[PDB]
């Protein structure tokens, strides 16, 4: 049926400089299963990104959970990227940490 | 505890 | 009401090995248990501090079902292609969802036992736990396989049977961790938009369970029309994260109120900018 995933990016708390911190990448609403989530920090990929390894919704949709530990400076910007077969090209949600 | 299968589709 | 639910999904994927497999199990609605094909020395594994209590005989005993419930879904993959009349190189997805809602009563409230494949409905047992309602003609065939087999008397036996009984000692054992409450921390933010006037986005934070009311009153009276919100989503650590925000004119933002209702709170939250 192919479902586009809906992409959102947000801290655990309120983002502090110099206070540790997890960034999530909610990706959700997708089929079929196979998809590619990378999270990026100044347009590099984050090496260490750990799932949870996917599960599905009354609705039969597809979700999962990206995240990684962080601690906020002045100059860092962080964004989500998924690549999924529903979408020609990669899909780039911006962290915005003043939200 | 899960479920388990017994009939095929 | 709780719940004890289990998600299982089965994916193709041909010239890539045997199809992907995997299963997640919930109680209420928090993972405990999992179990996927493309790990390293498959089994089922605990996903909370609480069923580790578990001992050897349980995780040998799931993990044996699972391995059993996997080669299942493997000729259900390759019956699906026929009925289908789909060629053979393509990736398909076969979903199955089975579980029971109980009351306090200890009391059956509701059981599952439904498939989708491709991401759409295949075959669902029926409140009566007695029938099946089949979506395409394909899945008649298979309710009348079910039919003919006693299918839903096996099925409902789990169901009335085994799925409340450990349902009753999960909630037991992982009652600190099912049970709890986290309050929500709340706090706005203040942002001008270009046109002049300012976003004020209202966020609680870090609360258990996921269940939550966030609402913007002006002096009294809510403020549904001019409100945009986040759907409720989730924390690594279990805990779930909300936000909703109205625009607001410049200098009058302490003339609105956001209010958290939650269960973790005795009393609503009041904050303002």
């Amino acid at each position: 049926i192919q479902k586009t995933p809906q992409i959102q990016v947000y801290s655990r708390h309120p983002p502090e400089n110099g206070k540790p911190n997890i960034l999530n990448c909610y990706v959700t609403q997708f089929h079929p299963p196979h998809i590619e989530i990378q999270m990026l920090k100044n347009g590099k990929k984050i090496p260490k990104v750990e799932m949870s390894d996917m599960s599905f919704s009354k609705d039969w949709s597809f979700y999962i959970l990206a995240h990684t530990e962080f601690t906020p400076t002045e100059t860092d910007t962080y964004a989500c990227r998924v690549k999924h077969a529903s979408m020609a090209e990669p899909k780039t949600v911006y962290w915005d940490r003043d939200m | 505890i899960g479920p388990g299968r017994a009939f095929y589709v | 009401s709780h719940s004890l639910r289990y998600f299982v999904t089965a994916v193709s994927r041909p010239g890539f090995g045997e199809p992907r497999y995997m299963e997640v199990g919930y109680v209420d609605n928090t993972e405990f248990v999992r179990f996927d094909s493309d790990a390293e020395n498959p089994r089922y594994e605990p996903r909370a501090r609480w069923i580790e209590q578990e001992g050897p005989e349980y995780w040998e005993r799931e993990t044996r079902r699972a391995k059993g419930n996997e080669q299942s879904f493997r000729v259900d993959l390759r019956t699906a292609l026929r009925y289908y009349n789909q060629s053979a190189g393509g990736s398909h997805t076969l979903q199955w969802m089975a579980g029971c809602d109980v009351e306090s009563d200890g009391r059956l409230l509701r059981g599952y036992w439904q498939f989708a494949y491709d991401g759409c409905d295949y075959i669902a047992l029926n409140e009566d736990l007695k029938t099946w309602t089949a979506a395409d003609m394909a899945a008649q065939i298979t309710r009348r396989k079910w039919e003919q087999a006693g299918a839903a008397e096996r099925d409902r036996a789990y169901l009335e049977g085994e799925c409340v009984e450990w349902l009753r000692r999960y909630l037991k054992n992982g009652n600190a961790t099912l049970l709890r409450t986290d309050p929500p921390k709340a706090h706005v933010t203040h942002h001008r938009r270009p046109e002049g006037d300012v976003t004020l986005r209202c966020w609680a934070l870090g609360f258990y369970p996921a269940d939550i009311t966030l609402t913007w009153q002006l002096n009294g009276e809510e403020l549904t029309q001019e409100m945009e919100l986040v759907e409720t989503r989730p924390a690594g650590d279990g805990t779930f994260q909300k936000w909703a925000s109205v625009v607001v004119p410049l200098g009058k933002e302490q003339k609105y109120t956001c209010h958290v209702e939650h269960e973790g709170l005795p009393e609503p939250l009041t904050l303002r900018w």
